[PDB]
């Protein structure tokens, strides 16, 4: 996977908490 | 040109217009984008796009094509005004398969992407041969006409025709499916040929100008009759009733008085050049709203195509009678052939269509073809054929050049 | 102001437009934001793209 394509995931993921 | 405004298509068919930035690539709008139809749905109390198992977001053209997610929108030939549609693609991955014993390898195989023989296609296939079997028979009985005067042409073929037209009856009756249509359809066609000659060759005496009246009459009758009871294959029942009905004025015009054949054919030719400029709007005369407009533009279209094969036919047959190798000023109906092509060459550009682009585009081709055959088959030496081969290959070589270089 | 700064430091020019008209924050689809509400009030969290 890309750089972009780490951060894009990264992004999605980082709007959720427990 | 910082931006460009489209309309973007959403689940189960909601248009969206939205202002999107021309520069950043396409992967770093389709997520935000997904949310803001959403938003908008959820309002509007509709139901939302939601994924399914394994798969992903992407961004396509109304074909359906997707966008490089690398590119930036102004990077692909993307305009304001334009419109997408934001779709989810499912993963195709899943286990290779494999199967050594080469002889049930090729069968399984095989069996999967060529379709074998079945008996919707079997019926077809006789109703094709029995047509064929037929317009032979015709053939013969007709060709028996051309030494012989006696009943025996109009008495075997009235017979046929007769039959051939009750089995038609019952299957068009019986019918339930388009495939039912398309076996029945084939049948009545091929009894107007067998009911045209009998009627033809009643009328005693040597063949000429008298039985032709007979003949193209009971043909155009025959064809319209048919349309109008089936209402399908519009097309083709167009252009037999054309052809039939123009036929059957020079006819009648040569059974009762012409002073020569080159006044009849000029006739013809005029009759068709005007009748080119009054094709689209016959066409256009001759045709739940949905219902009605598509059927309406079909039915239109449909038309056309036929009405525009009938004319071609005629001016190509007439155009090679008029012409000439030995009569007088044998350079007059070869410039005159030359400037009539001029026409349809360059008006095919104004439709749309495929097929009626193409059919006036053909139509002045093979004209001039034929005018050098018949300059090559009379008149024969060196000179001649020397002068129609080399012509015959360079006028298409120049046609295409010119388009493709 | 910080934006335009960082524009400058990798080289690219700042944020610049002639005519009347603002500033201002915009989402995918060029909606501008409320100007007198707070982000917390609207539907943004971490992650979001502007």
């Amino acid at each position: 996977v890309s750089i972009a394509e780490a951060e894009e995931f990264a992004q999605k993921l980082a709007q959720w908490r427990l | 040109p910082q931006a460009v405004v489209v309309g973007v298509m959403a689940g189960e068919g909601v248009q969206i217009g939205v202002l999107l930035d021309a520069n950043a690539p396409v992967s770093v709008m389709t997520d935000p984008l997904l949310k803001v139809v959403n938003s908008r749905l959820r309002e509007l109390g509709e139901a939302p796009l939601e994924a399914t198992g394994r798969g992903r977001w992407a961004l396509c053209l109304v074909d359906g094509a997707p966008l490089r997610a690398t590119q930036s929108l102004t990077e692909q030939d993307v305009y304001d005004g334009d419109r997408l549609w934001i779709r989810f693609i499912a993963d195709t991955e899943r286990r290779s398969q494999v199967i050594e014993h080469i002889s049930t390898a090729v069968a399984s195989d095989l069996s999967k992407r060529f379709a074998r023989i079945d008996p919707i296609v079997a019926v077809q296939v006789g109703a094709s041969m029995v047509a064929t079997g037929v317009v032979l028979a015709t053939g013969v009985l007709g060709w028996w006409r051309w030494h012989h005067n006696t009943w025996l042409t109009t008495i075997y073929t009235a017979v046929i025709g007769v039959l051939v037209l009750a089995v038609a009856m019952l299957l068009l009756m019986r019918a339930k499916t388009d495939a039912d249509r398309r076996v029945a359809d084939i049948m009545l066609m091929s009894a107007i040929m067998p009911v045209t000659v009998a009627a033809a060759a009643a009328p005693p005496g040597p063949v000429g100008s008298p039985q032709a009246v007979l003949g193209f009459g009971v043909l155009t009758v025959a064809a319209a009759l048919a349309l109008r009871f089936t209402g399908r294959r519009l097309g083709i029942y167009t252009t037999i009733v054309i052809i039939g009905a123009l036929t059957m004025l020079a006819a009648l015009a040569r059974m009762v008085a012409a002073t020569s054949a080159v006044t009849l054919l000029s006739s013809l030719l005029l009759i068709c050049v005007v009748a080119y400029h009054a094709a689209p709007a016959l066409s256009r005369r001759l045709a739940s709203s949905v219902r009605d407009v598509l059927l309406q533009a079909e039915r239109a279209r449909s038309f056309l195509s036929g009405l525009l094969t009938g004319l071609g036919v005629m001016v190509v047959v007439c155009m090679t009678s008029l012409c000439d190798p030995h009569t007088g000023q044998r350079w007059l109906p070869l410039i005159l052939a030359g400037f009539t092509s001029g026409f349809l060459l360059l008006r095919g550009r104004s439709y749309v269509d495929r097929w009626q682009s193409i059919t006036l585009a053909g139509t002045a081709v093979i004209i001039a073809a034929a005018v050098c055959v018949r300059y090559a088959l009379e008149l024969s030496s060196p000179l001649a054929v020397s002068i129609v081969a080399a012509i015959l290959v360079l006028l298409p070589a120049a046609g295409m050049a010119a388009a493709a270089h």
